[PDB]
């Protein structure tokens, strides 16, 4: 099944969000140029867990928590959430 | 002037009237709604303006300690009736 | 913290069960002697429901103060000081309870 | 000056000397001594302090504070122990008055003074009904001034002024029944605290 | 008695005599009240206060009075510290919304800067 | 008032209505205010 | 750089450049004031603040003195108390005695100072002066007899309101304050003159005599209807909204408020939806119950599914209502969630929170040198940001540049062009202002949400983003100082962009829905011309102007004084309106209506309390439960690299907001359109 809304929750000063912050720093742009129609929301909050709330269809909201996850792990998580 | 509604209800001088479909009129059947004949809006138009020579007048409502406090009304604008905000007796300059 | 008469939860539950013993002896004399209306099984069920209303708490301080309050209701119902109407105030038969579902609470007013 | 009430310092210095004497005789068992203006001596003691401090004030030769005026909580919710339980004593010989304070909350009680002062046998019932402050060693501690089933001690500041239970007669049960309270007119609470500093000596530090 | 020690958050939720509708559906505030702006005072802003959630207040069918069913709507509770007010709200069981004290930052108000040679902060009124 | 009469004003009542409870002449209370919340009337025409 | 200052024996270390008042405010002793506002300039006029300065024989004013070195200010001394009682006696010499007349009954600042600081009995037996009243406007009723000539109004109108109209005429007791000719003093921020005025000389005209501040109950909320998001004390008397007052929070609004949101409280009791209405078989709108109305919504919502069920929000709508409505339409999986005003969707619309916020802080507008403004009039659209920009223009040497629609601001603003092609001209670099910004350190550009209502709004965003990238090339700036920011005129727009609603009406004009249903929308962009014939529209809202007479079933929601709701300003800060007066009759809260709609349909929304709605708000976007905190946020560089590949063109028209002058400032978003107060404002302005 397809995907409708990606939703990345960040923390800006927590050290467990450094990989997903670096992923948004260096390769968010070609992800948007690959998928411009579906929104990938980036919301930021201090002292919160890093999250990957994905909304597919009919209210299906699947959650991935990515505390202490690096750049290769968060791009693997984005790849298997884009695949299904 | 006590006005009358299409339901026959006397209009209270603040402007209160009950609507024709209102259920709060059923306290008025076999009884009466009190409205005074002496309307406080209409009981100041019979008062004449006071032609005085003072640039600033002092008003107390008559009696000294009987009425309102002794406040001071400007009369410089001759095209406007300088009123006393406690009472409403209109004052005007002589010239 | 300096405690009230029941030191721990086991002694507090022991005094709770002694107070429930005194209420279970108390109810048939109350229904027979007050010229009451309720069933005596309904009265014992209401005593059990009023205990299960407050039986979600941990602290032996507030359990022993609830024992003190229940002993006051106990002595006010043994010595006939709580009347027919004062006993029947616990049932609340003049008033249907507020609806637990969301739709009738939406309909009946502005209640959160 | 006829507006101001005249102040005599002789009662203030003898109450300062007597408060020094009571804090000298009970060093384990008196926390604070306040000889206030208007010439009243307040002695603030422990929740364990109440039985031997009031036995000392009743039975001592220089004290002789035999008559107890009132037992009274005040409820200040900004403290850790909310209820200041006070005991006003009265010397029938020495013509003075001690205002003994002690602190409590609802979960740490005080031993009651019925074993020394049988004046307070109804005052304990008054303050336990009124504030939820339990007392030990009482003959029959009971809610007296609220109803037979009035759940909630009313003089606490967390209790509302209106209450929770109203009463109404019902013809359905042919008895007077309790209802949850609703009012024909609300309590129109004002904000009468003026925003300026009323007394410059009574100011809290920031 | 003898001293005990229990590791539990204290609650007196069952002995204040509140109904269950007035302890679970409510929200209290823990707030420094703001100064009324036509006034210029500090003595309302000094102490913390505790107001409840404002429930409904309908018109009376007799003469349009404020008729209400919420008896905690007229309740305001004074305090002296945010920690004691939060501990009071935990010990009574109501859910709190805590708003911090909005202290005024002290401004660089000088009379000599009102009359400048080059700056735009000149006052033309005096 | 045969000896010393009171002051007579132009709004005052020339006849004393007596105490009049349980009569068709009767005080009953009401709001002395207007409608504070003005409603929104529907239009007299449909959308099409 | 600290000075040891004694205040009755204290030891306060205060920085130089201070006053005796700002020295004593660290102690907690408040020297009494009438002339000195905290946020106005120093001008010692009222002379109430006199204290003695440790044994110098002249008492000195607490407004003017810097405390030099080691002075002991005896605040509770015999000489200072005699000075205060003497100055209160001289203030109450010629004060006419209209305290039962007065609007400021408990809110008089001079009743309280005469009650706590003056004498007991006045020895005045002579005769008071009387001053002719003025005609400043239908908002500020001026009874100038009781004016104490303290000149707090003329410094506000000369420095922060920027109108230059209120100044003093004459001398002595014949000196009177006001407009000398019959001038309608009617600008923006003209209602803050009332709360500045410590006397009840000039007060509010719609709140003339209706209530009294000891009787009113003072609740707290945030603003709507301008997107600056100001803190508001709603003072309510017996379940009736009586005053709206500003509340001090030094970032968003430093004791000011605009006239629209402080005299649009009278909108809330006029032309208001109370009962649910249903399209009858004849064609009218008849009053029914919720059990029939939401059953008809559920019966026409179970039929149409998938993609042709849409909703347009906008205006006065909570960020809880958009959460409940977004789950309500995501469980019927249609993302056509549109808004009233248009933000561009071509590059990073709902994504990347630095493309639609105020990334400069509103306190950090003071920490800037160049402010360049494209598009909007900030004097009309969010006037309190223009009040902050006038304070930053006064108190430090801040230079202003304005692009498009030359409109008289409260300052001189160095107008560059009426075109969007000069954005590309500055981006290439040939203008003189590129050299001017090269001679400066901290710039900020702002881009209001009325230039984004144009056809080339995405072209404006691409050109302004590349221009501000060349500005960051030209100026060496810190990464904590973001420079590109956007203001708004609708409070719900930033909340919908935070929750991921697609802005504009692009989805509606692309796919016309079989069942749109609009949530509080009253902007003139959407009607039954881009839609099919039946189309089953709801108005889930209040104050029917456009969206309710063109509706099918009307659901009355609550307003901004009427619910515990979350609203976001342009800063990204979301605060909570607390409920003050509940909505009248059958009207409920918006999330309550949407959750009951989900219950009466076959859907199951997982809400039962407002705290569960805040928990779902934590799940969906975790900035809108965090209160009174702008969350620090970034990634403008990836937004700029994203939008550099967007190839769009501007066209040569002068960009201009719809609020050109003040005659259409006073009527926005269906509350000021519905009131009679703002109708009197437009009637006063246009004549
Ligand atoms: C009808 C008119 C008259 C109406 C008159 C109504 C009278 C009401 C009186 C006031 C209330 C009353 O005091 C409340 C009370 O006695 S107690 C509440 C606290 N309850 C607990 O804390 C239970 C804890 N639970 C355990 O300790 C263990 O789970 C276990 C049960 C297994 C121990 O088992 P063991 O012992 O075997
Ligand atoms: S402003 Fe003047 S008239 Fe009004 S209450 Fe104050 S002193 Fe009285
Ligand atoms: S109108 Fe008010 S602010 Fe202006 S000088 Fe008079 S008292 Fe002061
Ligand atoms: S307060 Fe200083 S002169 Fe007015
Ligand atoms: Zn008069």
């Amino acid at each position: 099944l397809g995907l409708r809304e990606i939703r990345v929750h960040l923390c800006q000063r927590s050290p467990g969000s450094q990989g997903v912050r670096d992923f948004i720093v260096q390769r968010y742009v070609e992800l948007k140029k690959a998928h411009p129609n579906l929104p990938i929301l980036i919301r930021e909050c201090s002292e919160v867990q890093p999250k990957l709330w994905a909304r597919y269809a009919f209210g299906q909201e699947k959650t991935v928590s990515l505390n202490n996850l690096s750049a290769d792990e968060v791009t693997r998580a984005m790849q298997n959430v884009l695949s299904g | 002037g006590v006005q009358v509604s299409p339901s026959g209800e006397k209009i209270t001088h603040t402007g209160q009237v009950y609507d024709e479909k209102d259920y709060r009129r059923v306290r008025f059947v076999d009884r009466q709604k009190e409205v005074n004949e002496n309307f406080a809006i209409d009981l100041i138009a019979q008062q004449p303006v006071n032609e005085v020579e003072h640039r600033i007048i002092a008003c107390d409502g008559g009696g000294g300690a009987l009425g309102h406090p002794k406040v001071y009304i400007n009369l410089d604008k001759e095209t406007k009736t300088g009123t006393c905000g406690y009472c409403g007796l209109q004052f005007k300059q002589h010239h | 913290v300096k405690p009230i008469f029941s030191r721990d939860l086991n002694e507090a539950k022991r005094r709770v069960r002694e107070l429930y013993r005194a209420w279970y002896r108390e109810v048939p004399n109350t229904v027979h002697l007050m010229q009451l209306d309720i069933t005596v099984k309904q009265g014992r069920d209401k005593v059990r429901e009023m205990f299960m209303k407050n039986a979600h708490v941990t602290d032996p301080r507030v359990v022993d103060l609830l024992v003190i309050k229940g002993k006051m209701e106990l002595q006010e119902t043994i010595k006939v000081w709580k009347q027919r109407t004062h006993v029947m105030r616990f049932f609340h038969e003049t008033e249907t309870p507020r609806p637990k579902d969301f739709l009738s609470k939406f309909y009946m007013g502005h209640d959160p | 000056r006829p507006t101001v009430r005249p102040r005599s310092d002789v009662t203030h210095k003898q109450l300062s000397a007597f408060g020094e004497y009571v804090a000298e005789i009970l060093p384990k068992y008196v926390q604070q001594v306040q000889v206030s203006c208007l010439d009243e001596l307040e002695i603030c003691i422990h929740p364990d302090g109440v039985i031997p401090t009031l036995t000392f004030l009743r039975d001592h030769t220089n004290a002789q504070f035999k008559s107890l005026a009132d037992l009274t909580a005040v409820d200040v919710p900004t403290r850790q122990n909310r209820f200041e339980i006070v005991y006003n004593l009265l010397s029938l010989r020495f013509n003075s008055r001690i205002r003994v304070k002690t602190y409590a909350d609802e979960l740490t009680p005080i031993d009651s003074i019925v074993s020394v002062h049988i004046a307070a046998n109804w005052y304990e019932r008054e303050v336990w009904d009124m504030f939820g402050v339990f007392f030990f060693n009482h003959p029959d501690l009971r809610r007296i001034l609220t109803d037979y089933g009035f759940e909630g001690h009313p003089f606490r500041k967390d209790f509302p002024l209106t209450g929770y239970v109203e009463l109404r007669y019902d013809d359905e049960v042919k008895r007077v029944v309790a209802e949850p309270v609703e009012l024909a007119q609300e309590f129109r609470k004002f904000d009468l605290n003026s925003p300026w500093e009323a007394f410059p000596a009574y100011r809290q530090p920031p | 008695t003898q001293l005990i020690t229990v590791d539990e958050k204290l609650d007196i939720t069952t002995l204040t005599g509140v109904p269950e509708e007035h302890i679970k559906t409510r929200k209290v505030r823990i707030f420094v009240p703001a100064r009324n702006n036509m006034q210029s005072g500090v003595n309302n802003t000094k102490k913390w206060k505790m107001e409840f959630d404002t429930r409904e207040r309908w018109e009376n069918p007799l003469m349009g009075w404020a008729s209400t069913a919420d008896p905690l709507s007229n309740m305001v509770l004074t305090f002296s510290a945010k920690e004691d007010a939060i501990a009071f709200a935990e010990k009574n069981g109501w859910s709190y919304d805590v708003e911090e004290k909005k202290v005024p930052k002290p401004k660089s108000k000088s009379y000599g800067a009102n009359f400048s040679w080059n700056k735009r902060t000149r006052v033309s009124t005096k | 008032p045969t000896t010393n009469p009171p002051t007579a004003r132009k709004f005052i009542w020339t006849n004393h209505k007596f105490n009049v409870s349980a009569t068709p002449e009767q005080y009953v209370p009401y709001s002395t205010t207007r409608k504070k919340i003005h409603e929104w009337v529907p239009p007299s025409t449909p959308y099409k | 750089n600290l000075i040891e200052v004694f205040v009755d024996g204290q030891s306060v270390m205060v920085e130089p450049g201070t006053t005796v008042l700002q020295a004593c405010e660290k102690v907690g002793m408040q020297i009494p004031r009438f002339c000195y506002h905290e946020r106005l300039s120093v001008a010692g006029n009222c002379r109430m603040c006199l204290v003695e300065i440790e044994k110098a024989p002249k008492v000195v004013a607490a407004c003017a003195m810097p405390v030099m070195k080691g002075w002991n200010i005896l605040t509770n001394s015999e000489k200072s108390k005699k000075a205060r009682e003497g100055v209160m006696e001289f203030l109450l010499a010629n004060h006419p005695l209209d305290c039962p007349i007065c609007d400021q009954g408990g809110e008089c600042d001079l009743q309280d100072q005469s009650m706590m600081f003056g004498s007991d009995r006045s020895r005045f037996l002579e005769g008071k002066r009387a001053v002719e009243d003025k005609n400043i406007g239908p908002l500020v009723k001026t009874i100038m007899t009781r004016c104490i000539q303290c000149t707090r109004c003329i410094r506000f109108a000369s420095e922060i309101a920027g109108v230059d109209d209120l100044g003093t005429t004459g001398r002595g007791n014949d000196m009177q304050v006001g407009t000398y000719i019959e001038k309608m003093f009617m600008s923006e921020l003209s209602g803050n003159v009332i709360d500045i005025c410590p006397v009840g000389a000039l007060t509010s005209k719609p709140y003339a005599f209706t209530a009294r501040p000891w009787e009113t109950r003072k609740t707290e909320s945030i603003d709507v209807m301008d997107a600056v998001g100001s803190n508001i004390v709603v003072s309510t008397r017996t379940g009736e909204v009586m005053r709206i007052l500003p509340r001090m929070h030094e970032d968003i609004n430093e004791e000011w408020i605009s006239d629209k949101t402080r005299f649009a409280y009278d909108g809330l009791k006029r032309q208001r939806l109370t009962e649910p209405m249903v399209r009858n078989e004849k064609g009218l709108l008849t009053y029914t119950s919720w059990e029939d109305a939401l059953s008809r919504v559920a019966g026409m919502l179970q039929n149409f599914e998938g993609n042709a069920v849409a909703a347009i929000a906008g205006g006065l709508v909570d960020a809880e209502a958009l959460v409940a409505l977004k789950d309500l339409l995501n469980k019927v999986d249609s993302d056509n969630l549109c808004t009233e005003e248009i933000f561009p969707t071509e590059g990073a619309g709902t994504d990347l929170r630095s493309n639609y916020l105020l990334n400069t802080t509103i306190a950090g507008v003071e920490e800037a040198d160049v402010v360049l403004l494209v598009g909007t009039n900030p004097r009309f659209e969010a006037p309190l940001f223009n009040a902050r920009i006038r304070k930053s223009w006064l108190h430090n040497d801040l230079k202003v540049a304005l692009i498009g629609s030359p409109v008289d601001l409260t300052y001189r603003y160095d107008h560059l062009g009426d075109s969007p092609k000069i954005l590309q001209d500055i981006a290439s670099g040939r203008h003189s202002f590129c050299e001017v910004l090269k001679d400066a350190k901290k710039p900020m550009v702002v881009l209001g949400s009325s230039a984004l209502q144009r056809d080339d709004g995405a072209a404006i965003l691409v050109a302004v983003s590349n221009m501000v990238q060349k500005i960051r090339v030209t100026t060496g700036v810190a990464a904590e100082w973001k420079v590109m920011n956007i203001l708004h005129r609708i409070a719900s727009q930033v909340a919908a962009l935070d929750l991921g609603y697609k802005p504009g009406v692009e989805a509606i004009r692309k796919n016309p829905p079989k069942m749109l249903f609009l949530l509080g929308a009253d902007g003139g962009c959407i009607t039954r011309q881009d839609l099919p014939k039946d189309c089953f529209i709801v108005y889930q809202g209040h104050h029917g102007d456009v969206g309710a007479p063109m509706a099918d079933v009307i659901l009355p929601g609550a307003a901004y004084t009427e619910k515990s709701a979350t609203y976001v300003n342009t800063e990204g800060r979301a605060q909570q309106t607390k409920v003050a007066v509940t909505p009248p009759g059958l009207a409920r809260e918006d999330w309550k209506i949407i959750r009951a709609l989900s219950e009466i349909a076959g859907i199951t929304l997982p809400y039962d309390t407002l705290d569960q709605v805040r928990n779902r708000l934590e799940e969906v976007s975790p900035n809108l439960v965090r209160y009174d905190d702008i969350e620090e946020t970034n990634y403008f560089q990836q937004a700029s690299e994203l939008a550099k590949l967007v190839n769009q063109e501007v066209l040569a028209d002068p960009l201009v907001p719809p609020q050109l002058t003040i005659k259409d400032f006073y009527m926005t978003d269906s509350i000021s359109r519905a009131s009679q107060t703002m109708a009197k404002c437009v009637k006063a302005v246009t004549e």
